[PDB]
């Protein structure tokens, strides 16, 4: 029925955010205030493509 | 030779002995009790109204924190 294509492990690498949930919750309001544009672009890509492989960048 | 001595009531008599029922009234009116109950209920209602409105605001705030963190 076809072969499922997957990204390579190299393309899935990124500088990870290694702070805990408490830090994220404490910063969340200002984080959503400042980093609104890329997050909204990512969500628009996510609900329009309906495919995680198309919104990696 | 001495006087006759016997177990006898004291001269005169004995102090009166109570026997009749004694159940005092000792209570408030019905209106007073009902009014106290209704006032307590109204006070509790107003306090809980304020508290639950504040709780709804707090819940919205942490929901928005979640929304910000989701991406």
């Amino acid at each position: 029925p076809g072969i499922v294509e997957l990204p390579t492990l190299e393309d899935l690498k990124v500088q990870e955010v290694k702070v805990s949930s408490s830090v994220l919750k404490a910063a969340a309001h200002h984080y959503g205030a400042q980093c609104d544009k890329p997050n909204k672009e990512f969500m628009l890509c996510r609900w329009e493509e309906k495919d995680p492989r198309r919104c990696l960048e | 030779a001495s006087k006759v001595k016997q177990d006898m009531p004291p001269p005169g008599g004995y102090g009166p002995i109570d026997y009749k029922r004694n159940l005092p009234r000792r209570g408030l009116s019905g209106y007073s009790m009902f009014a106290v109950g209704i006032g307590t209920l109204l006070f509790g209602y107003w306090s809980m109204m304020k508290w639950n409105r504040e709780r709804r605001r707090l819940q919205i705030e942490d929901f928005e924190a979640r929304i910000a963190l989701m991406p």
